[PDB]
């Protein structure tokens, strides 16, 4: 369906503004790097349903 | 007719991260977590804090 897609869809613009964040903070003095981490989602069925 | 959705256990690549506590296993396995309330789950994504 649609929603399937358009998780992941939004899932891949977070990594994109941590990854920004950083690139723009690279030049400071005591900056600590930001990383995103994902995980799946499962209903009582078995597809499954996006990011 | 539809007789199943079913899962292809096969393996990745490997993708060096250069942290501490990250695990990867290379066959079968699984790691062994144990939830609140006393479920036990089996996984393999290995990233873990402390």
């Amino acid at each position: 369906s649609f929603s399937q897609a358009v998780s992941g869809l939004n899932a891949a613009a977070t990594n994109l503004d941590v990854i920004g964040n950083n690139i723009a903070n690279s030049a400071t003095y005591g900056f600590k790097s930001g990383t995103a981490s994902f995980a799946d989602m499962f209903a009582g069925s078995k597809v499954g349903l996006g990011v | 007719k539809v007789a199943g959705i079913t899962q292809d256990f096969t393996d990745g690549t490997t993708t060096n991260t250069g942290r501490g506590l990250d695990v990867a296993i290379s066959q079968n396995g699984f790691f062994r977590l144990v939830d609140s309330n006393g479920s036990v789950f089996y996984s393999r994504n290995g990233q873990f804090k402390l």
